[PDB]
């Protein structure tokens, strides 16, 4: 989904 | 008219890569972290681990490789950074100084060939015949090895497989040979080609292709004793080898992805591996001797030893102990025990290191009600997740303040000869001086019968056989405690007055101006002992014994008045041994001996603020390091106090400052206080371990804080925050965070652990009925956190399914309530893009959290903002302003909206908006003729944002998907109609970090203009401000020459890296300076610092000082 990968982009990847 | 500057204030914690190995010397085992541009060298000892040098790097390093050549003293380091420069460094540690050498370099870009999924991987042979790296798919590039090729020219082979998962040199090879995990339709397969650089092509591999499991993505070459492969997977760990196949599916491996692993004994015989989870796995493998066929594998076997945290990175030490490098949490060495202890753990934590992890979101409060700057970030993930607050300087808790007028000096006082408790302050006055007495808490004034009152104290101390010194201006008076009288009295033999004192426990050193008399308290009398006379009038005095004599010191240190000159005397003789002129004609203030490690200081502070400072042996006289380190302006007074193990040195000065310990070197800390003129350490009966202080006209008493330059305060919470606003009103913070459940064999959601949001003081779930229409679940919560304790006040939990994703915390339209307002969307995994979600407004005003108001809307409520009264909300591809009704109730006009998806926004208090829409900046304007947003301007030019913000209202900081920062203008230009929808790019610079936060603020506060911090996902910490024509071209000026002169580790040009580099296009810098660049300029020598100086002024000093007005910036 766009919403997790945005959290996961400012995690970095993970 | 586009000028930036940009500094660290905070460098990179995150760890991105560990290595271990031999490489300070072939006889000692180092631990080699990379952060992002930063190489750290540790040697492992027996207590931890002993620093020895921290290096910068001009670039990402992105691969770290121990190794030793054919004959080869110790081993020498591979790395790689992420814009392709290459080198191999070595280690000299010829002199009492440390160099890392560059054997060779040079970069290995290919101007053809897409960056491989799964990145850069590089890898070394065992015999080091060659280094191998998969840069691009499609392509594998070889570096042959030997004495030559210190350039690295090196040739590609086409790798005929399109999609590379993990590459490794198999050992035990009789030419190289690679080893690797691939995808093509069918699954994955695993792979052999031996690399022939004779004749740059592949060959055949030793084995046949294997299938793999699905996902498989780590190789793991095994040594010699065992030779072939292990590929780690997902569900399933294998051994390969030939025809020789192994395998197992253990459960436990099935949950958490294993990301890491690390050899621990040389043979192979045991892995420890690493999860997302943050559980530590053992892989052993378990041998079979023949007798006489030699030593077979015959099963593989994992247990689960406990949890570390989330790592990046596992390195075996020595003895059972690991450093776990983590990239979402803390770093932290760990003891690995035989024997499982309680809660059934084979790991035990000895240390932890302090990551600022990725800051997800910041911002800056004025904590304690002063006008400094307290950052507080959303910090780590999952398990890992926290909180950090910020502090800058040193603070002091005040106990005692006791008011007290033109105190001109203090001395500790103990009317008992048995404990080290002292109940007696001594301040002496301009021309008189008041005892104090100390009940507890109380503080009385009489006096002590042999003391004198009537002349002023030049000093106070214990010294021995039940006795306390006094040695006023007009004589040196001597008191015994028990046997209360003046046991004797030494007076100038023409009744001169004493000018410097000096008194450590069993000695004395006055001056009367030039000349000088060695006294002793030797059993109730003072006892003169010797006489000399100085070239000059003596401006100060120091002796304290340094080791090898208790209370009878060797050595004397002194300043003098027209030499301008510090030096060491030999205090039986008073012979000059060594003396050093010093520059101006401003007087030595102080001059102080102390020992702290594995060097004897000697310091000197000026009249004007400024210092100097010297190691020196206690043993002979020579001159060490030596640079004018500038603090206050006015004359410092320097002291010894005792606080943790090793005892510091207070500075006192209109810009208190605190001598500490780097690495081994002593470092510089602002205490954050108005202006110390004296200060003293304690040990009271009713104030222990404490310093007093005087002012212009207060007399003070407390505790000390940490000893960094940034103090750092954590807060954990055991899961993710992503969120946070400050609420001044409510006194406490508003944090958005997520937490993660499972199914359960009811099929609901469990509990993984007790975090933030399952332990608050108090809760309350959404009960809102806006909706009726073996797996991993979030779920979210709005935590309401004290501003003081950080305690988790209250947790609402949202609805099955809703994540938050902003927050705001604000007043709205005519009512004086401030709300915290969230906006949510509801998430579910087959959906590329949500298309509900709600805004609700909640109220913490009174002792708890009420909901106020909810509001259904028709997507994912990505961003919000108070605009001017109204809500202005960013809703999944749509803008909508909502109205907040006198009824407490939210409208919008749902014929005024918005097609841009504002996935970054910030505001001017003015009718004015920075946005993202279809990856780019925009401008947008409220126009209330159409109730509406107008879209002045764009900056085309395609841009993967991360960031956003407003510097001021024609000028916007952007930050992008390619670690590089720049700054948007409106032009100020003809046909305004066209060239005025176009915004430009005025500033450009490769920043090599990931930031997600800007916000206005600084860390400083009680000469430049502006101040926004931000945070990175390495944890970095920026700040960046606006200059001026002048000083940009001036420091301009001064970077290019900076970079004649500096020595960089690798020979990359600081040009090439700070330049602005996307897949598209490379731009040199413009706009901006780093900080960073420009001071190092003071970590020069006055040598090459006079280089950098050739050609207004121009000069060593003039500037020097304009690079410390920069440094008071963070």
């Amino acid at each position: 989904n766009f919403v997790s990968w945005h959290a996961n982009r400012q995690l970095g990847m993970p | 008219m586009s000028y930036n500057y940009v500094v660290t204030a905070q460098k990179p914690t995150a760890v991105n890569g560990c290595v271990t190995g031999h490489f300070t010397s072939a006889e000692d085992l180092n631990l080699l972290i990379a952060k992002n541009t930063r190489l750290e060298i540790y040697v492992v000892t027996a207590e931890g681990l002993r620093p020895v040098k921290e290096v910068g790097m001009y670039g990402k390093i992105a691969v770290m490789e121990l190794f030793r050549p054919k004959g080869e003293s110790k081993d020498l380091l591979f790395i790689l950074t992420a814009k392709y420069n290459a080198c191999i460094l070595e280690y000299k540690q010829s002199g009492e100084s440390i160099d890392i050498i560059t054997r060779a370099h040079g970069n290995v870009q290919d101007r053809i060939g897409r960056p491989s999924e799964t990145g850069i991987i590089g890898i070394i042979d065992p015999e080091c015949r060659m280094i191998g790296l998969r840069l691009y798919d499609g392509l594998f590039k070889v570096i042959p090895l030997d004495r030559d090729n210190k350039e690295l020219k090196a040739f590609n082979i086409r790798l005929e497989e399109l999609h590379v998962i993990d590459v490794k040199f198999l050992y035990g090879c009789q030419a190289p040979t690679i080893c690797f995990v691939y995808q093509d339709p069918q699954g994955r397969h695993v792979k052999t080609y031996e690399v022939s650089l004779r004749e740059k092509e592949f060959n055949k591999g030793p084995w046949k292709q294997e299938n793999v499991e699905a996902e498989a993505s780590m190789v793991i070459a095994v040594p010699e004793p065992f030779g072939g492969a292990i590929i780690i997977g997902q569900e399933s760990i294998t051994y390969h080898n030939g025809d020789k196949y192994l395998a197992i599916a253990p459960p436990i491996i099935k949950q958490s992805t294993i990301v890491c692993h690390n050899r621990v004994d040389p043979n192979g015989s045991r892995y420890l591996l690493g999860d997302m989870e943050g559980r530590l796995f053992m892989l052993l493998l378990e041998k079979e001797e023949q007798m006489d066929g030699t030593v077979t594998l015959k099963d593989l076997r994992v247990e689960l030893l406990g949890e570390t945290s989330i790592a990046e990175c596992l390195t075996y030490l020595d003895n059972g102990v690991v450093f776990v490098g983590s990239r979402l949490g803390d770093s932290q060495l760990v003891k690995l025990n035989v024997d499982s202890n309680e809660q059934g753990s084979y790991v035990v934590a000895m240390e932890t290191f302090t990551n600022l992890g990725p800051i997800v979101d910041m911002c800056v409060v004025d904590l304690e009600r002063q006008g400094q700057g307290q950052l507080v970030t959303c910090s780590g993930a999952f398990k890992e997740g926290s909180l950090r607050i910020i502090r800058n300087g040193i603070g002091i808790h005040e106990h005692a303040s006791i008011d007290l007028p033109g105190i001109k000096g203090l001395w500790p006082l103990r009317s008992d000869p048995n404990r080290e408790t002292y109940d007696t302050l001594v301040l002496s006055f301009v021309g008189q001086t008041r005892v104090l007495m100390l009940n507890g808490e109380e503080v009385e004034e009489t006096e002590l019968m042999g003391f004198v009152d009537d002349q002023q104290t030049f000093f106070c101390g214990n010294v021995a056989h039940q006795q306390l010194i006094q040695i006023t201006s007009a004589s040196v008076r001597l008191v015994s405690q028990e046997p209360k009288a003046l046991v004797s009295e030494w007076k100038e033999p023409q009744a001169k007055n004493i000018s410097v004192a000096s008194c450590n426990s069993s000695q004395v050193v006055v001056a009367v101006g030039r000349a000088l008399y060695y006294l002793q308290i030797h059993p109730q009398e003072l006892r003169q002992i010797s006489h000399t006379e100085m070239e000059h009038e003596v401006a100060c005095l120091d002796i304290t014994p340094l080791g090898d004599s208790n209370g009878l010191s060797p050595l004397c240190a002194i300043g003098l008045w027209t030499d301008i000159s510090a030096r060491i005397l030999k205090l039986p003789s008073f012979e000059l041994l060594h003396k050093e002129m010093l520059g101006g004609e401003i007087i030595p203030r102080s001059i102080l001996m102390t020992t702290f490690e594995s060097s004897h200081y000697l310091l000197c502070a000026l009249g004007d603020g400024a210092l100097f400072y010297f190691g020196l042996n206690i043993e002979t006289g020579l001159l060490s390091d030596r640079k004018k380190v500038t603090l206050g302006t006015q004359p410092t007074v320097l002291r010894t106090f005792r606080s943790l193990s090793t005892t510091n040195v207070f500075a006192c000065s209109d810009r208190p400052t605190v001598i500490y310990s780097s690495n081994h070197k002593l470092v510089f800390s602002n205490v954050n206080l108005k202006e110390v003129n004296y200060m003293c350490p304690l040990n009271s009966d009713g104030y222990p371990d404490s310093l007093a202080l005087a002012n212009n006209s207060t007399l003070t008493i407390g505790t000390i804080d940490e000893i960094q330059k940034l103090h750092i305060r954590t807060v954990p919470l055991y899961e993710s925050p992503r969120k946070i606003c400050y609420q001044e009103v409510s006194q406490c913070f508003g944090v958005l965070s997520s937490r993660i459940e499972v199914q359960d064999t009811s099929g609901g959601t469990t509990a993984l652990r007790p975090s933030a949001s399952t332990q608050a003081l108090s809760s309350s779930v959404s009960s809102s009925k806006l909706f009726s229409s073996g797996e991993e679940v979030e779920v979210h919560n709005l935590l309401i956190i004290d501003q003081h304790t950080f305690e988790v006040l209250h947790a609402h939990q949202f609805l099955q399914n809703e994540y938050a994703l902003s927050l705001v915390s604000c007043k709205l339209g005519k009512d004086p309530n401030t709300y915290f307002i969230v906006g949510t969307a509801m998430v579910y995994p087959e959906e590329a893009e949500p298309k509900q979600g709600r805004i609700v407004v909640f109220q913490y005003s009174d002792g708890k959290l009420q909901t106020v108001a909810e509001k259904e809307v028709k997507g994912a409520v990505y961003s919000m903002v108070e605009f001017n009264g109204k809500l202005l909300a960013s809703i999944n591809s749509t803008v909508r302003l909502y109205e907040w009704t006198t009824e407490k109730d939210v409208r919008t006009e749902c014929n005024h909206y918005n097609n841009i998806m504002a996935l970054y926004l910030k505001t001017k208090g003015d009718f004015i908006l920075v946005g993202d829409l279809m990856r780019s900046v925009l401008l947008l304007a409220y126009k209330p003729m159409e109730g509406n947003f107008e879209e002045i301007a764009r900056d085309f030019n395609p841009n993967w944002m991360s960031a956003v913000e407003i510097l001021d209202d024609d000028n916007f900081l952007g930050a992008e998907n390619a670690f590089n920062l720049f700054v948007c203008q409106k032009d100020s230009a003809a046909t305004t109609d066209e060239e005025r929808q176009h915004l430009q790019e005025v500033g450009l610079f490769h920043l090599g970090e990931f930031v997600n936060v800007f916000c206005h603020g600084s860390l400083v506060m009680q000469p430049t203009q502006g101040s926004v911090l931000f945070g990175t996902v390495n944890g970095m910490i920026g700040l960046v401000t606006s200059l001026s024509e002048s000083w940009y071209n001036l420091l301009l000026d001064m970077q290019n020459r900076l970079n004649k002169v500096i020595k960089s580790v690798g020979k990359i040009e600081h040009s090439f890296w700070r330049s602005f580099h996307t897949e598209r296009k490379t731009e040199p810098a413009t706009g901006f300076i780093d900080g960073d660049l420009i001071e190092s300029f003071l970590d020069i020598s006055r040598p090459k610092m006079q280089e950098v100086v050739a050609n207004r002024e121009a000069t060593a000093d003039d500037l020097i000082k304009v690079v410390e007005e920069l440094t008071r910036i963070h």
